[PDB]
């Protein structure tokens, strides 16, 4: 209980998927995707958008639109079956919480200007702005401050019902001490972050933080500050592949303060980035192995590209 | 440095006591001529072996001859100093003690007549041995140092710093204690040199912020942003890092 974001959204609204007759946003696409490539290229072509289900991609005269777009517009799609350069098909999911750089406006807007004013069913619109980028800073002070957002205009909802739910509240040796703090600025802008209720609350919030129409993204400030211990990590000349190297930059484009979960092919740098992450971040991190057949194996590269090892090994 | 110069403090008393009249008439005719009409004794090359003024922005040196008179009575104001001068360093080496015209007070205490000796002595440092003519400079060289050091004492330490350095440093004991006279105002090194010179362009590839002519605490009528173009295609690229995989923690926290 308590665990519903908003799930992946068509479900009607469409009859003998041989739209002939109707297609009637897709007419609205059919227009501009037939009316505009007369002279040598498209300037059309709407990634064919269909209302149900999921919709394509172009990739066949990508140029510059789709080609860029090869991987751009897939953020929100997975692309499931890939291809010669010629059409390709992806699915439809959670990934605008991913997607949070960004509004669903926006992305509606060039999904708009990708498909030229190809118009959505709706289908997508009922389902674009449901959870509203929010992030949940772990700050110095032992738990967490109570980030809101670059942005203002979610408090607003929000302090007219969180509080009244649950309220919120040498010399040259330290000079450079407080020039860190220095650089403890507004959080990219005003940040507007509140003080922690006493850290046994979360758990009472986090359960009502969704509840009205937002959704809270947990992160890891480990790294500047951390009143804990820190362990030895050692990265003994590990030269590593940009496969990889792009991986971690996505964890951290950011500052020093956001949880991640990636996903590579089989047999890639597995045992690796976990263990980039366990020496980086400077963490005391954990391993989850699935059986003990995993136990023995990440723990040897961890036993390779780390020296971390003098009785430090906890299987 | 002090011990070295402890020991040729008796070797030029040696130098005293076997010169009985030969040099030392040569100065009784002409230290009576230091109280006649001062005037220095070469104009030639000896003065590049002579601190030409330690303390520069100041009006004269017009009575010379100090509250010393005689050579082994000047000798007897370093052995009055020295050996004082080592009381001041050789107790001190316990703390750390930042007190510039704190110590010139003190030391009047212990100097008996001080201000005037102070300021009036490194000449007669020299021209005591200018009588001789006789010892080789580097010999006379940490000596020399001594002379400049109190005279600075004497004219410019409310301004300026004295600090006492004795600890870890190269030392891992206390093997080579130190102090240090530091000045504060390089604007009092280079108001002289302004008011000796008409209007004099600074150019400094690397002054960034304007304000630090300020720091050197002076006026300026023109300061300004030189702008030149690139039609190089790009003169550089300045490339600030910040890796994200390896995360930069480049500054030494």
């Amino acid at each position: 209980p308590g665990n519903d974001p908003q799930e992946a959204v068509p479900s009607a609204a469409g009859k003998q998927v041989d739209e002939s007759g109707t297609k009637v946003d897709e007419y609205g696409a059919k227009d501009y995707r037939l009316q505009m490539p007369l002279k040598d290229d498209h300037t059309s072509r709407p990634l064919w958008v269909a209302p149900d289900g999921h919709i394509f991609l172009e990739a066949f005269s990508p140029v510059y639109k789709y080609a860029q777009d090869f991987l751009v517009a897939i953020a929100e799609p997975v692309c499931r079956p890939t291809h010669v350069h010629e059409y390709k098909l992806t699915a439809y999911s959670l990934y605008a919480a991913v997607s949070v750089g960004l509004q669903t406006s926006d992305i509606t807007e060039y999904l708009r200007k990708l498909s030229k004013t190809g118009v959505p069913d709706g289908i997508m619109q009922f389902i674009k702005l449901c959870t509203v980028s929010y992030g949940k800073v772990k700050l110095v002070l032992k738990h967490n401050r109570y980030f809101v957002e670059s942005c203002h205009p979610d408090v607003i909802q929000h302090l007219l019902q969180d509080p009244v739910i649950r309220e919120c509240r040498m010399d040259l040796f330290d000079f450079y001490e407080q020039m860190d703090k220095d650089e403890e600025e507004e959080e990219e802008t005003q940040t507007v972050s509140f003080e922690v209720k006493q850290e046994m609350i979360e758990e009472l919030q986090k359960r009502c933080i969704h509840l009205e129409y937002p959704l809270l993204a947990e992160y890891d400030f480990r790294n500047d500050s951390v009143n804990p211990d820190i362990n030895i990590d050692l990265k003994p000349t590990a030269v590593l592949r940009p496969y990889q190297e792009k991986s971690l930059r996505k964890m951290f484009g950011n500052g020093r303060a956001r949880s991640g979960v990636i996903v590579l092919p089989c047999g890639a740098g597995k045992s690796l980035v976990g263990v980039t992450a366990a020496c980086t971040v400077r963490k005391r991190c954990l391993v989850l192995g699935n059986s003990a057949v995993s136990v023995e194996q990440w723990k040897a590269q961890f036993k390779m590209w780390s020296t971390i090892d003098d009785s430090q090994i906890c299987r | 440095t002090l011990d070295r110069c402890q020991g040729n403090l008796e070797t030029l008393q040696k130098t005293v006591l076997r010169i009985k009249e030969t040099d030392e008439q040569r100065l009784r005719d002409e230290y009576r001529r230091l109280v006649e009409g001062l005037r220095e004794a070469s104009a030639a090359r000896e003065t590049d072996a002579h601190l030409a003024n330690p303390v520069l922005p100041d009006e004269v040196l017009q009575e010379a001859v100090p509250g010393s008179i005689r050579t082994a009575e000047h000798f007897l104001g370093f052995l009055r100093r020295l050996l004082e001068y080592v009381k001041w360093r050789l107790r001190v080496q316990h703390v750390v003690q930042e007190s510039p015209p704190a110590f010139l007070s003190g030391l009047a205490q212990r100097v008996c007549i001080q201000r005037k000796p102070l300021r009036f002595c490194a000449e007669r440092l020299r021209s005591l041995l200018h009588t001789l003519e006789i010892t080789d400079l580097a010999d006379f060289s940490p000596l020399t140092l001594l002379a400049n050091f109190a005279t600075l004492v004497s004219t410019y330490a409310k301004g300026f710093t004295i600090i006492i350095e004795p600890f870890d440093d190269r030392t891992p004991t206390i093997a080579n204690p130190i102090l240090h006279f530091s000045c504060m105002d390089a604007s009092l090194a280079i108001k002289p040199v302004f008011e000796r010179f008409q209007s004099v362009i600074i150019t400094s590839g690397t002054l960034s912020p304007l304000d630090i002519y300020p720091k050197i605490l002076d006026f300026h009528p023109v300061t300004m942003a030189t702008f030149t173009m690139t039609l190089a295609r790009v003169c550089l690229c300045p490339m600030i890092i910040g890796r994200g995989n390896d995360q930069v923690a480049i500054s030494s926290k």
